[PDB]
């Protein structure tokens, strides 16, 4: 697995493949990691598929039970502890194999400025997080190659469509280096997902405008 | 059912009445809370959390009960979400909920009623939210002020006519203690404290001794 | 329920009535507990805490139930945080709390009244405090004396024209004791205990035989 | 409530003053413990700890449940600390308890008056403590000689005008017979004593030929 | 308080003054039972343990509940130290504690009367124990015979009339039977505690033997 | 641990020595090891101090508690049963090493004849016990030279006194065989203590009656 | 990680690292591992950085709701009682991987001396806890470090500054002898944190005197 | 740890050393590890520095809630059985580590003897105990060489003053020989702790008297 997220002027993006193994073999092609969680959040979830979904399922769940409850959402900082706690909760089963580590990527609406306002939180199987202060982030086995590789593309976001092309290609060179990883399906049409979120809320990104952006990279490295 | 209902509200309002009465109106800095308790160390006031804060009148043992309760909630809500998810439109909440179920279930109701005020974050601008908690669970939103406890009627009216928004503290303060003597009254018989919106974090302040001394004068 | 509540305060502040009476009273060096007590051995004032002591009126067994309530909830909280953090204050709010619940929910209130005293820790400067709590956890903090058990008025208003803040153990004492005749007298049916604000670690000390007489002779 | 209480206290009274009556006064020796009891295995005195025994007026079946929990108490309390941490002053306080909660909880009162008694250990010197518990838990300190059961009035001014302190256990036996006829032979009588000069357990019963000897 | 224990005490008190009546004596050779009983197959006299008997009146329900919780109390007594160590006075104890509870707690209070006795084990000479336990938990020591249910006093006086220590086994009977109508086999529930049987001493006299021994 | 005690005729003596041992080393000297339970009767326990010890204080307070409870004291056959199950109890820590192995001497008031009212009773740790009829027994880490030493020293019991004798010879000869095991120490006048039992009751021997009989001992030994 | 403490006159300096790894692999650039925890009190802990956080906020609310419900402030003695029994009940999973290891600085409001009302606080994993009289401390994998540097630095430290100078050597040296623990990082300018505490209270220093703190250390140890 | 106590003419006397460590490392230079507990009983506590002060502060606060619910204090008898109890009630945790070995001094107000009421008791880890019969009683890993000290110069214990010296003289050899008992620091002015008790009650002795003795040590062993 490899997701990632970024900062872009005024907005985030994260973005998933779609790969799901056993071992060395190949049990899915079209899995989805990455979830809207509320209007202004996407989690993106690396580990045992089973427990990745329920943690997506569950945590949007509790928020908007909150926020019903009490008729205002929760406070980003409240949203993280609730995604922590979970982890936290889980670690009992992680070490026995059903892992569930997450990536949350937010807009806070509560922030001063609406062009920095966007969240990149990144969690360890302990519930441990940290907001990242540095642009980019990445969780699950490819994290590390897409880590290094948008330490050099970062420079070139410069709106929403530079970001997420910086996410999809860093998504490609996890893939290139990380058989758990996915990379793009041009036989199959299938494509790492992504969501952007900005003042205007979460958006799923349409899958044509990932794959045009992954036809690009494959012809610009050939 | 119903004689018993009205026996319960009844000893709760005799209760009620026969307390030292207390007010807590908006300033321009925040909310303030003057009650009448000539004790030295025991309190009717008090801070619930950052911006949130507390007074009640009746029984000391239960709106004291009631107030450690609130802190409780208070700091669990904090601490499981985050500091800034806690408001006093939710304390109120739980204070209705929590008085309705003592008053129908309880061998005795609570002599008791409850204000809860919340102030703005530092440096928003918002408007003070006074709350209203009644011994039967009722709950009431005010825009300006709140009375409790002992003769109200003199007292509100006192206020609905002297009361006028954005006072300063020092106005604001007499105008409350000329409300509360229509119902000789310094530093040994009030108890004084302030939710300060102009604190970073904690808003709660009591104002005592010399301070109290020369805000009368 | 009205009529419940009725003769529950009915049967308590006759219960109360009833009873032998006590006398807390600040003097010079603290705190002075003086209670009408024919028994060589059973106790109605004790220690609580470093500083901080309690008399008791009303039904023995009930009274002792609420002592000992008292000891356990302060060497809990000394424990649990330090010495230092109990105070009397704390006290007499548990109590208040604990009276009230039983009152209103056990078979038969409880027929006692309850003071808590606090001095000063060594070296401090700090007056003396008294609280008393009564049957329903009504609390009132008192600032110089406090007055338990059978007739109440005659003995307050002893001590009102008689009391002195600064008056020596022996003057404080014979303030006292005259004050419990004149709500109606010797070693033998005295129980005398002292806060004493010159001690180093525990204030609480009994006044008892040949020194007891010492202190009511001349 | 008041009615409950009312009614409550009446009950106990009503049953203990329709009870045989029991002495118990110190002399020279300890305590002595006498019983008006027809029954030669039903006792109504008994031993509680080394130095500390119990004596009981009114229904059997309650005050031997509560001088069963008195013996929890003491043995308790000895395994838990030592056997010199158990006294007549505690077992007497925890009876108080006992009989307070009793009286204002249990179905019935207790119809029982209970009375504990502690000598010095051996080698000691320690005056005689009498305390006498009711049925609602009220308790009293008393340094000559205890009443309990029946018409008391008698027994107690008889004590009054023919007690001194510090009596031969014959003479002290002779007066507490006489107090109680005043509201008896072996075969109706039970006795014993606390005994402080036995070296550890001071609670000894006077039975038969040996009691027929002091009577 | 005072109402609902009168109306306990009355309500035991008719039911027991309806049941049919049993009486136990002590006689030469041990203990005797002899209730009236049309029943072939019910009991109301039952061994509880080696040396010990029972016997009840009343409602059988309940006498019959009172008999099982006895056997299981001796049983798991003896079992617990030595079965030396259970005795009749034990059992008598325990049934006062027990029907105490019932007659202040239970939601009625048990229509029963209980006796209990104790002969003295094999080779050893030892007066036969009887106990009395009624409905309210009182308890009594009996020196020579215990009547109990329906009208007791008729038989009371017959037996204090007739009544003679260490009579034989035909006599006893006799005169208990005689005391009863104050009655053949086929309306009698007879047994015995045999002091000289060698372990169990409890026997019952029935059908032809029980003939006999009328004749 | 030595704990010996035997019969002699109308009573029953019982005796322990002194030793506290932890591995190798000596961690006391003047432990006691043989309690007088009741009136009657005394029980000696070895293995671990604490649990020992323990059972022992446990076990009188049982006893005395079932008797002022019922007017009458346990009969003996009573008194083992409770003694056998506080054992079979401990069964899980004594295999866990808080090993209570007792020993049980006392006089049967209710026996048939005083001639043979004294009783010897022995334990395993499962709670299994046997009154001996055999006139002696041992427990603990010496108890096997103990029980040699008695069975060629038993015919000389006759009274009391050679009663005593022949235990504190017994503990004497499991001192010699076995170091966790303490003999007489002359040099602090520390001897084994020792309980005797008759119709008079249960009573502890003073300490200057067992110093003479190990001078007497020691003095056989050397000529 | 490194976190330091140390009393100068009138006052008590906190500072720690910025460091989070996983085995070899750095995590964290810029974590935050000392907390102000009351207005007189600061916490630093090293070990998990999930248990480390969570201690420090879980412990601000608890000494916050003691004041709010009895109207004061616990005593400090009170203040540490309370951390050491958080940490004797994190004493199971810290032997699990789950560990924090705190150190506590505070000024004691009711100490006698105001001058040297500073008080320093060191923990181990059972809640042992010792106040420390030599003037400073130091918790962390680079703690040995730390506390040799101040050692030999110590002795400079004669007011708040240059105690807070001494501080961050203290963490200067520790980075540099422990890959676990992060150095000033003068590309991203990330730096220690550091608390100070006196009369008026604990108050966060700011990121550029710390800064200037630390160029002047580099700049020395250089050309 | 090295804890001793002896007893003297009229009275008993507890000292204790004050190191601190982790394996070869010296964690602590100062730790107080005899404490007391009462107005006539003094503890000290060998093993886990945690577990020894816990005991010590809830023992006392055990011996002081007795006292003022029953109005009267503990037997001494009593006090050894509530100390034991705690010590038997840790056996589990002391395997794993957390050990508490406590060694009990007092004065009993109820002896028969003034001059022989001084009282030492020993424990085991299982609870187990002893009154001490000849003079003088260790704790904790240097207590064999404290011992075998006092063994000789226990015949020089006359007075409280000769007591108090011939303590702080053990505490020594066992610094010298146990490298987990801390001798006197001179150059800190660290020196073990004393309590001394007699009719009067337990009182702390004076760092100063400790020191003037350590150095008397010192010189006459040079
Ligand atoms: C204890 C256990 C583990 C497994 C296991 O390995 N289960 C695989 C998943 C798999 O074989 N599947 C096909 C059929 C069902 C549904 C799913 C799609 C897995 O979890 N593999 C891990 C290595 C993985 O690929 N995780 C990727 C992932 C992450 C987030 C997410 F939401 C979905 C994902 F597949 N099964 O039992
Ligand atoms: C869990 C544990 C066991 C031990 C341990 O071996 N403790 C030793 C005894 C010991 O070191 N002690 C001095 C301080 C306290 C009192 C006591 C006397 C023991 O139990 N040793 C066994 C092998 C032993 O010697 N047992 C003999 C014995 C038998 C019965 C008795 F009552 C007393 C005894 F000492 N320590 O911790
Ligand atoms: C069971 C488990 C442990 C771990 C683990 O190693 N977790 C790391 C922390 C980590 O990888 N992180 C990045 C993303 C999340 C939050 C944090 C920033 C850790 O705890 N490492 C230790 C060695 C460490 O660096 N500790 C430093 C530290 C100390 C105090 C503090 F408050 C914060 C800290 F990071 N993961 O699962
Ligand atoms: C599970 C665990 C054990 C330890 C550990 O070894 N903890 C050390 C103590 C230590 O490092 N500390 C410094 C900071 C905190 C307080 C204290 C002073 C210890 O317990 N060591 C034992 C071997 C020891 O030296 N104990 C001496 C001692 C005895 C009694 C007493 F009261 C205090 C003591 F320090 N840490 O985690």
């Amino acid at each position: 697995t490899t997701i990632v997220a970024l900062k872009y002027p005024g907005g985030v993006v994260m973005a998933g493949d779609r790969r799901s193994t056993q071992g060395n073999m190949i049990s899915g092609r079209d899995v989805r990691k990455v979830y809207i969680t509320d209007d202004y959040t996407a989690t993106g979830i690396a580990g045992t598929a089973a427990v990745a979904v329920e943690f997506a399922r569950l945590y949007a769940v509790e928020l908007e039970h909150y926020e019903k409850l009490e008729g205002v959402p929760l406070t980003f900082a409240g949203k993280i502890n609730r995604l922590a706690i979970m982890v936290r909760g889980n670690l009992a089963a992680a070490m026995q194999g059903l892992l569930a580590l997450p990536l949350l990527a937010g807009y806070d609406i509560h922030a001063s400025d609406p062009q920095s306002a966007g969240r990149i939180v990144s969690f360890d199987a302990a519930g441990g997080w940290n907001i990242e202060e540095e642009g980019y982030q990445a969780v699950g086995s490819g994290s590390l190659f897409a880590k290094s590789s948008m330490k050099k593309l970062y420079s070139q976001v410069t709106d929403g469509d530079s970001g997420l092309r910086v996410a999809v290609e860093a998504l490609y060179d996890a893939a290139d280096d990380d058989s758990a990883t996915g990379g793009p399906d041009l036989v199959r049409g299938i494509f790492p997902t992504a969501v952007i979120i900005d003042a205007d809320g979460a958006v799923d990104v349409p899958e044509s405008r990932i794959a045009e952006l992954a036809r690009a990279i494959i012809e610009s490295r050939s | 059912m119903e004689q018993a209902m009205r026996e319960r509200s009844e000893l709760a309002r005799k209760g009620i009445a026969r307390a030292k009465s207390v007010v807590a109106l908006a300033y321009a800095g925040g909310v303030l809370f003057v009650a009448e308790n000539p004790s030295r160390s025991l309190q009717k006031i008090s801070e619930l959390y950052d911006r949130v804060g507390f007074a009640a009148a009746g029984k000391f043992n239960e709106f004291d009960n009631l107030r450690r309760g609130g802190i409780q909630f208070a700091d669990t809500r904090g601490y499981a979400y985050d500091r800034r998810d806690v408001t006093g439109r939710q304390l109120a909440n739980v204070y209705a909920q929590t008085l309705g179920t003592i008053f129908t279930e309880q061998a005795k109701p609570y002599e008791v009623e409850l204000c809860v005020a919340e102030v703005a974050h530092y440096g928003e601008t918002k408007r003070p939210e006074l709350y209203r908690i009644t011994y039967d669970g009722s709950i009431a939103d005010e825009p300006h002020f709140v009375v409790m406890g002992g003769t109200t009627e003199p007292i509100a009216n006192a206020l609905k006519e002297s009361y006028a928004e954005n006072a300063s503290l020092t106005d604001a303060l007499r105008i409350a203690v000329a409300a509360l003597r229509a119902g000789t009254l310094g530093v040994a018989s009030l108890e004084v404290a302030v939710l300060d919106a102009n604190r970073p974090r904690r808003a709660f302040r009591r104002i005592t001794g010399s301070a109290l001394q020369a805000l009368l004068v």
